[PDB]
């Protein structure tokens, strides 16, 4: 839930 | 974290508290004196550290007690109870290890496992490890499920999972040591090219990103601090909330221009009243001059009344000349105040179309992460698994992630090309009815004590059912399946004969033209040794690119590459692959997401087993026979390979405890 | 406890942009119109204020008068006594103007005058008729  | 306490962290466990799972296994200790709990906690942490420090060899109970120090290696039933708990729930001796004590030839109980995806394999390896008869039924002609790994010549490119989200507490860290997997880090420097193919400058790039992360927090504030979590009965989605935050930021930009210009107007009106005094006063002044002159035109010597008129007039003329000068004093200020406000206006717009277009790419990325358009993601819960993030760089697997699953499949009874069509579970056992995927008429029957189902959630959700449960799954389970979200993303694999991108840049964006196409080929990865570029199709676009031939897709990909790097440096690609997850009948999707109206609680419902009714009425309640594992069952680490793996280990201990008997709770 | 800085969110506001489908697009047009409304209201007082500027061309320089510099004396020439009485009848008690009219007597010599020659000039009367206006 929010990548890189 | 380091020491024995690093082992507890690396095993996803608080080093100084007994967890809820441990209490159930050891109520005597956790209800007991603080001293005993610390002893136990050390024995736990110390065994974990031993297994961790060398995970290519089994950790026997003997090996453990050897290397404890007194007072800890004194009580040997406490050390035996701890080691056996650890080994049972896959906290030690999981994955691929050399067996010190060869598994006894006579098995106990029989378990069918549906699916040799990573979760299936994990439990299957562990169940056999525990001396059980384990057979896996795989519909596909290969293991791994969602971990796919295209291989042709020297090219290697996974079309399923491809990143290891950081080894800090990650079961995959152990498996990596256990199986050589080339692990490469991911430099996080990603530059975004615009639709015209011109690189976005740092100014916009840094600006939008900050605003993006700012709009996200804004929703989290709408959710937790304003309880804006329900609208006309339907629960609020993340997409909805992001709109209500962009609108309210566009409203604010206007309210801000109004009450600024409304200072100008008020200021200009103040001036209007001042110039009206000043023009009516230059009239009294002009008229007064006509009188003092005329009164001075009466040449002296004069009577004292005539002299009074000249002096008095010259005075009210000096009086009204003081007034008019005080008013062009006040006029000065207002003239300058205006010149200030006019050339000191506030922001004209919240987001330029070019700026917002960039933002729509940041929303594409977010629809990549959760594999679904943001309208669906539950506003309250979409990020509920964020507390359990591992620590560390995210990595890729240079040799393909397919090697992990294949390694796990070593030594297991796997029936490939075998599509389960009916699962039939009764008070006395289960029978699983499968067919052969090649000639489907040829039917198979499997009897067993317990069925572990790692069917993808999208399979479980197929209407009409692709797999029949007999008897039907209870409503508390099938409601969970409807509510839960199972989304989609796909990848395109581009194999060239030469590197023509920035080799020190692992990943680089492409900004879409529309909001509606924000997902369509929005991101590329240099990840591999060979000249392979990876393109991601996310969001609303993923579900629609599956209806379009590979050439049309490879077509668009070249185009956007072309503008970004010139039309004479991008040659036709040699080998090209496109995925179609939601089209695949064994996945019907990529992975799960917390859909609006769902919660994390559903991920737990998915994992509760089903205990069938008694055959002969009046008989005692039976044993649970149907178990579930896989990415959509582990509520704290979903939509991932590690989550899958943990789910598989979880059910193996739960199944074993049931048919082998847990003798570590006394 | 509180939003990100810069973002504006308010219970009152949030409800008003959710109350129906295009309750968003609605509220953002009463503000696009409120804006044009106030914006040409500016060019129209900016226009009016321009006229009044044209009428003040040259200011009052031509109508101005030279300053009078004169050393403030003590004796009351009968001339100055009579300027006084007539001044008290057109200026009431504004001693400042009354001293300015004479131009050679202290605002306090003026006050003194009021009591000394009070009898022989009937200023009470004179003053009472200044009030009759």
């Amino acid at each position: 839930p929010r990548s890189f | 974290p380091s020491g024995v306490e690093g082992a507890a962290f690396q095993s996803r466990l608080p080093h100084d508290r007994m967890t809820s799972q441990e209490a159930a296994c050891f109520p005597d200790i956790i209800s007991g004196p603080q001293q005993t709990q610390k002893v136990f906690l050390f024995i736990r942490n110390r065994t974990l550290q031993l297994w961790l420090d060398n995970p290519k060899i089994q950790l026997t109970f003997e090996a453990t007690l050897q290397q404890l120090e007194a007072p800890y290696n004194s009580d040997t039933v406490l050390v035996h109870r701890v080691h056996s708990y650890l080994e049972r729930h896959g906290l030690i001796n999981f994955g691929i290890y050399k067996r010190i004590k060869p598994l006894p030839t006579k098995k106990t109980g029989k378990v069918i496992i549906i699916g040799s995806g990573v979760s299936g394999l994990a439990a299957a390896r562990q169940l056999q490890s525990f001396g059980m008869d384990v057979t896996l039924l795989e519909a596909r002609d290969r293991v791994g499920g969602r971990v796919a790994t295209f291989r042709k010549g020297n090219y290697v490119a996974d079309l399923g999972a491809m990143v290891v989200t950081g080894l800090g507490g990650n079961p995959m860290a152990v498996v990596s040591k256990q199986v050589n997997m080339e692990l490469a880090k991911i430099k996080q420097k990603c530059p975004l090219y615009e639709a015209n193919g011109q690189a976005v400058p740092k100014e916009k790039d840094e600006m939008v990103e900050q605003e993006f992360n700012r709009l996200l927090e804004a929703t989290s504030y709408l959710s937790h601090q304003l309880d804006f979590n329900v609208l006309n009965n339907k629960p609020v989605s993340l997409g909805q909330a992001l709109e209500v935050v962009i609108q309210l930021q566009e409203k604010h930009v206007k309210d801000e221009q109004i009450e600024h210009w409304k200072k100008i107007v008020k200021t200009q009106e103040e001036l209007k009243e001042l110039l009206n005094k000043m023009v009516n006063l230059k009239e009294k002044i002009k008229e007064l001059h006509q009188q003092y002159k005329e009164a001075s035109e009466v040449k002296p010597p004069r009577d004292i009344t005539a002299e009074f008129l000249v002096k008095s007039k010259h005075r009210d003329l000096t009086a009204l000349c003081k007034e008019y000068d005080e008013l062009a004093e006040t006029q000065g200020k207002l003239e300058e105040k205006l010149q200030e406000l006019e050339a000191n206006p506030p922001s004209d717009v919240y987001l330029s179309s070019r700026d917002r277009q960039i933002l729509d790419w940041h929303f594409a990325n977010l629809e990549f992460a959760n594999a679904t358009p943001l309208s669906t993601l539950s506003l309250k819960h979409w990020d509920q698994d964020d507390d359990f993030e591992f620590t560390g760089s995210h990595l890729t697997v240079r040799n393909g992630y397919s090697c992990v699953p294949v390694a796990l499949a070593e030594g297991l009874d796997i029936k490939l090309n075998t599509a389960v069509r009916q699962v039939r579970y009764t008070a006395s056992g289960c029978e699983v009815i499968a067919v052969n995927t090649r000639s489907t008429s040829q039917t198979f029957i499997y009897k067993c004590d317990a069925v572990l189902c790692t069917l993808p959630l999208g399979v479980l959700k197929q209407q009409p059912p692709a797999v029949q449960f007999v008897p039907p799954l209870p409503e508390w389970k099938t409601s969970a399946v409807q509510r839960m979200g199972f989304g989609n993303l796909n990848k395109v694999v581009l194999c060239f004969d030469r590197v023509f991108w920035d080799p020190s840049v692992n990943l680089f964006g492409h900004v879409g033209s529309t909001t509606a196409s924000r997902g369509e080929l929005f991101l590329f990865w240099n990840l591999y040794k060979a000249p392979i570029l990876l393109a991601l199709v996310a969001g609303e676009a993923a579900g629609i690119m599956e209806n379009i031939s590979d050439d049309v897709i490879v077509g668009r990909c070249l185009a956007i590459l072309k503008g970004i790097f010139g039309s004479s440096a991008v040659p036709q690609p040699k080998e090209t692959v496109v995925s179609r997850w939601r089209a695949d009948p064994w996945a019907r999707g990529s992975y799960s997401y917390v859909a609006a109206g769902s919660s994390g609680n559903d991920y737990d419902l998915m994992a509760q087993p089903i205990t069938p009714g008694p055959s002969i009425p009046g008989a005692p309640q039976p044993i649970p026979r149907l178990f579930f594992a896989g990415e959509h069952t582990i509520r704290n680490y979903p939509a991932t390979v590690h989550g899958a793996l943990l789910s598989g280990l979880r059910e193996a201990g739960r199944i074993a405890d049931q048919f082998l008997g847990a003798m570590y709770t006394l | 406890r509180k939003p990100p800085k810069g973002m504006f969110l308010s219970q009152e506001d949030v409800e008003a942009v959710s109350a129906n489908a295009t309750a968003a697009t609605t509220v953002l047009r009463q503000l696009d119109m409120e804006l044009v409304s106030v914006k040409r209201q500016i060019q129209n007082i900016k226009q009016t204020n321009s006229a009044l500027k044209e009428k003040l061309d040259g200011g009052i320089e031509p109508y101005r008068l030279p300053e009078v510099i004169q050393k403030c004396n003590a004796r009351w020439t009968t001339e100055e006594q009579l300027l006084a009485v007539q001044a008290i009848r057109k200026y009431g008690r504004d001693f400042q103007a009354i001293s300015d009219v004479i131009g050679n007597k202290s605002v306090v010599q003026v006050k003194n005058f009021f009591v000394n020659y009070r009898r022989r000039f009937n200023i009470d009367e004179v003053l009472q008729e200044w009030e009759a206006e």
